[PDB]
């Protein structure tokens, strides 16, 4: 007896998702209506001409069995009902597979031909005859409750002109994680790759979750958020496992942005639940360095990282080439706090009594947070009072309510 | 279909029956032969079965020739 | 095949008049040898590219028997029509292929 | 009362029927399929009835 | 604008035309894993679904009586039951060895296939199938470093008749260690690009596991799996994820890590021949790991990815500015210069940001004052979160 031998190179499914299928036609240039761009579509349209009538030959003078809508309705019947859900164990041979039942047995069984073989990959769920266990599908697998947790599915409402201040910033943060994506030409002509990762780091309340949030509102790809506390886990190897497949999802969704708020948290933060103790931490943000910059290639993946205690971080982590940029958002100055001031009461109905300069300096180590706090409050005072028009007296009470107390 | 074109390139009221009449129980009450005809049946046509029919003329007798069983 | 490398292309009358001359001189039994298919061939490799200078070429094929004849037609249109892009000629050539034969009728 | 009989002696039959397993949906898909999930069993791809 | 209304009508035509040749053919489901339906053997696959009978798959245990000409065979087919079967007539009674997986039919249970033996998936997705796109003429200034690594991780595999001929056993293992950023897991995307035979990369996180004794389970079927196979590679990224060195401290402090690390350990050198496998270890915390791990027989060589001197650093802006739309006159050798004691990401984001402060200004060209802004932010300003100082002390 000799052991099967398989044709397909490695074991791993096609990397290739979400394609056009069939349906990949040629691109045409140039876009401009022309006459070269009209005869390139005539030319695509005589050859699905040639195949359409050679298609409705062949189909004519197939055989009643072999038709279509009959080959399907064999598949059907072939497959049967009702299809069982098992796991790929192992691929033996290109058409034999050892497949897993949910009851935990394994079975030897075929992989039928209609099968999409380039799907099948060990770990994924597969579709078995409820008799003979033969592979006959692979079940596109649902969207996992954490791949809905990480992705951002609608845009923040804040954008880039509800910041105010942070011009630096705000251009060091779009050469990194917009520029790339809209303007890519840039980056090729200039013969470099985008710098690959950005962690914003400052006082709280400075607004790099606020950049974040302006990023996310205009981006185009998808955005994927984590508070490092999230990454503590309570077992031993979930850590690793989360960041593991926190970064997969990234890869499925590419282009993607991957941020990675309060990034600190996860070792100044000591939670009982975790089994393990600072050593199970270092496990996990190895494998975040391994995620960051590691053996794997990584796609179109782009990381921004937030703290208020950069010192707390290894170093290793926000190395170059892990981290390329690390933008410091400073505590606002007096032109800052009058912008900030100036867009947190853009909407307010202010009175003629109420002046920005005076609140300017209500205290010293004033943020952009204390500042919307402070309108928050204020105009929460007025809507004790019943009022529409926030009076200076409500922001003074602001003031002792927020900054105090 | 060729190849595809490329870019360059009054039913009657009644029904005679002959003799013998394949005839339904509802056809009696319906059936009644010719009036100019050289025969007259003796009892009433939707009466059914074998009827005897009394000859107007004395003519040549058309009669009908048997056929042999099968 | 040699004839034909030498004269690539420039539809050469000596070599086309003496291939027609070899491909009719020879029986219909011998045509059923495959080394056959390479004496239209390099009959095409004369004509390659040439476009429209067969329907001479194709005239004098007609004479010839069958099935090599349509072998040898298909062969030398495809050569003279070579990285042309003409539809029209693609069309004819998915009408051959359209029609299936239940192999020795179906070589071309 | 004939009625009643006679449903009372079809019943005899009716409850020799096996009875039905109870599933959980996951989602529905195309061609009138869904996946379910067997109490004991896993998961299943299962055709829906006309009705 | 002319022919917009033509190419409307005639895009419109093509799209008709696509359906409807989607209709006849296929190009459908894909929920459900349907391949299209030019691939459908429906015969055939109704020919093994009658000829071809399912195969439960068990353990042989036991064969009694393995002399005489009726060896009974003990099988454990999984969660279903234990059974006392005989061997199909199709299979030499030498063919199936006690222990050894194999697949059995549904009626008599009488062995039909040997089986290969069970893997985790996790552990044969640590196989490489997409070699990385680094070249050993992407990493600078390392030399001699990879003619080291590659007459221990390459060369034997390519040439090992160099080797057998006077007698010579190569070492079976590296160790790559140096500060972060020097160019260790660079070197490893290297080897693998290069390499021919079985490329596995495993991180050390990957070896943490939730339950007792999983992560040695995963040691041992990785190299398992790597023993069959000719000729493999085992790449250990960040290895002092689970290479840390043994100790008490009272409590169960990383005592399942540490049997991780001893079961590697009996792998890489212990009382069964390792095998073919050369492995490879990355690690930027060398000091940590244990002295049994860090022995000849289980890291023969070891090598430093110290911090590139001043011809490696000119070798990296080289490197690293190759395809830079740069200026005519940039000093390379004074940009490396200007940066002592730096590593090779460095270096490269001191390139990616000249281009960056070139792009900014709306310049196709990058100018030395624009290298030399890029070493201010990069090598000085930055300075505060180099990982350099800090780690050059565990090196
Ligand atoms: N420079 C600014 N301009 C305008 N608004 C600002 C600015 N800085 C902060 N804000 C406001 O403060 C709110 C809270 O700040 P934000 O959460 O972004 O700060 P942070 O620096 O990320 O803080 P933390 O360290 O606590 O996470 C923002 O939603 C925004 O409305
Ligand atoms: N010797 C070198 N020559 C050229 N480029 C280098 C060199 N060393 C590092 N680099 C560049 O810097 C990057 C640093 O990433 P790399 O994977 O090499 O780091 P590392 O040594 O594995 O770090 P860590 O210890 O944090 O895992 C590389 O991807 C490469 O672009
Ligand atoms: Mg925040
Ligand atoms: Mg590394």
């Amino acid at each position: 007896y000799e052991p099967p031998v398989p044709t397909r190179v490695g074991k791993k499914k096609k990397k290739t998702k979400g394609p056009d299928a069939a349906s990949k036609l040629p691109l045409v240039t140039p876009h401009t209506q022309c006459r070269l761009k009209l005869l390139k579509l005539e030319r695509i349209k005589d050859y699905l001409l040639m195949e359409e009538e050679f298609i409705r030959n062949q189909e004519q003078m197939k055989p009643l069995e072999e038709k279509q809508e009959e080959e399907r309705s064999k598949v059907d019947d072939l497959r049967g009902t009702p299809m069982s859900v098992g796991t790929l164990e192992e691929i033996i041979d290109d058409n034999h597979a050892i497949v897993s039942t949910s009851v935990g047995s394994e079975h030897y069984v075929s992989i039928l031909s209609f099968v999409d073989k380039d799907l099948l990959e060990p770990g994924c769920s597969v579709l078995l005859n409820h008799k003979v266990h033969a592979v006959i599908g692979v079940l596109m697998d649902d969207t996992d409750p954490l791949v809905t947790v990480m992705k951002v599915e609608k845009a923040p409402q804040e954008t880039y002109a509800d910041i105010g201040g942070l011009d630096n910033q705000i251009q060091e943060i779009k050469e990194s994680v917009e520029l790339p994506l809209t303007h890519p030409e840039y980056y090729e002509e200039m013969g470099i790759k985008p710098p690959k990762g950005v962690i914003l780091y400052g006082p709280p309340g400075t607004g790099k979750t606020l950049l974040a949030k302006a990023v996310a509102n205009q981006t185009s790809a998808t955005f994927l958020r984590v508070v490092g506390s999230e990454l503590i886990q309570k077992y031993l190897g979930d850590g690793p496992k989360l960041v593991r497949e926190l970064f997969r999802v990234a890869e499925e969704h590419a282009p993607s942005i991957v941020f990675i708020d309060e990034i600190d948290a996860i070792g100044t933060k000591r939670y009982d639940s975790n089994s393990g103790g600072e050593r199970e931490i270092q496990r996990t943000m190895l494998e975040l360095l391994n995620q960051l910059d590691g053996f794997d290639s990584r796609g179109d993946v782009k990381v921004i990282m937030a703290t208020n205690r950069i010192e707390t971080l290894d170093p290793a982590l926000i190395r170059p080439g892990r981290i390329d940029r690390k933008i410091e958002f400073p505590l606002p100055d007096e032109k800052t706090k009058k912008r900030i001031f100036q867009i947190h009461t853009s909407r307010m109905t202010l009175a003629d009594d109420v002046t920005l300069d005076d609140l300017i300096m209500a205290k010293d180590d004033l943020s952009g947070a204390d500042i919307k706090a402070i309108c928050t409050e204020a105009g929460l005072m007025a809507l004790r009072e019943r009022r529409m028009k926030v009076t200076n007296e409500d922001f003074k009470k602001s003031k002792e309510n927020v900054l105090y107390k | 279909v060729s190849t595809a074109v490329l870019s360059i390139t009054p039913e009657p009221n009644f029904q005679l029956l002959d003799n013998p009449a394949r005839v339904m129980p509802a056809q009696l009450k319906v059936l009644t032969m010719p009036e100019t005809c050289r025969y007259q049946p003796f009892k009433p046509l939707s009466i059914g079965g074998i009827i005897i029919l009394k000859d107007t003329s004395e003519d040549i007798e058309e009669l009908v020739e048997p056929v042999a069983a099968h | 095949l040699a004839c034909g490398m030498i004269a690539v292309g420039s539809c050469n009358g000596d070599v086309t008049s003496t291939i027609l001359q070899t491909i009719m001189e020879k029986s219909e039994t011998e045509l059923k040898d495959t080394y056959a298919r390479w004496l239209p061939l390099g009959l095409g490799l004369n004509h390659l590219g040439k476009g429209e200078a067969i329907e001479a070429i194709l005239a004098a094929l007609e004479v010839v028997s069958e099935p090599f004849r349509s072998f040898a037609n298909t062969l030398v249109d495809v050569c003279a029509y070579a990285g042309s892009g003409n539809v029209l000629k693609v069309q004819q050539l998915l009408h051959i292929c359209s029609e299936h034969f239940d192999a020795d009728m179906g070589a071309h | 009362l004939n009625a009643k009989v006679r449903l009372l002696r079809e019943e005899l039959q009716l409850l020799q029927e096996q009875g039905s397993y109870v599933g959980e949906v996951v989602r529905a898909m195309d061609k009138k399929k869904v996946l379910v999930k067997v109490h004991p069993e896993g998961k299943f791809v299962v055709d829906v009835d006309k009705n | 604008s002319t022919y917009s209304r033509q190419i409307k009508q005639v895009e419109d035509d093509i799209q008709q035309l696509l359906k409807k040749i989607n209709e006849l053919t296929g190009i459908k489901e894909s929920d459900t894993g349907l391949a299209p339906p030019a691939l459908w053997d429906l015969a055939a696959d109704k020919q093994t679904l009658q000829s071809e009978q399912p195969l439960q798959v068990a353990r042989c245990t036991k064969i009694i009586n393995a002399d005489s000409e009726d060896p009974k065979y003990i099988i454990n087919v999984k969660q279903f039951a234990k059974f006392v079967v005989d061997l199909s007539d199709q299979v030499a009674p030498t063919d199936i060895e006690e222990g050894m997986r194999v697949g059995v039919d549904r009626n008599k249970y009488q062995i039909h296939i040997p089986l290969p033996p069970k893997i985790d998936p996790t552990v044969t997705m640590m196989q490489v199938e997409e070699k990385p796109d680094v070249t050993y003429s992407d990493v600078g200034g390392c030399k001699e470093q990879i003619e080291k690594l590659r007459e221990v991780v390459e060369t034997p595999l390519l040439h090992p008749e160099r080797f057998v001929n006077l007698g010579i056993e190569p070492p079976k293992g590296v160790l790559l260690f140096g500060p972060p950023g020097t160019g260790k897991t660079l070197c490893a995307r290297a080897v693998a690009n290069r390499t021919d035979a079985c490329f596995i990369r495993v991180i050390g996180s990957e070896l943490v596991q939730k339950y007792v004794g999983e992560g040695a389970r995963m040691v041992r079927e990785l190299f398992e799996m790597a023993r069959t196979k000719k000729a493999c590679l085992i790449f250990f990224d960040e290895i002092d994820a689970i290479g840390g060195a043994r100790f008490d401290d009272g409590a169960g402090g990383d005592n399942e890590v540490q049997r991780t690390m001893l079961e590697l350990i009996n792998q890489l050198d212990g009382f069964d021949p390792r095998g073919n496998i050369k492995v490879l270890m990355a690690t930027n915390r060398p000091d940590t790991l244990d002295p049994a791990l860090m022995r000849p027989g289980r890291l023969d060589r070891k090598i430093e990815f110290s911090l590139p001197d001043l011809e490696g650093r000119t070798h990296i802006f080289k490197i690293h500015a190759r395809s830079m739309s740069v200026e005519r006159d940039i000093r390379f050798e004074l940009l490396a210069r200007l940066c002592p004691n730096s590593t090779g990401a460095e270096i490269r984001s001191v390139c990616t940001e000249a281009g960056m402060f070139a792009i900014r200004a709306r310049r196709k060209i990058a100018t030395e004052k624009d290298f030399l802004e890029a070493v201010n932010k990069v090598i000085k300003s930055y300075a505060k979160f180099s990982a350099t100082p800090r780690y050059m002390t565990y090196n």
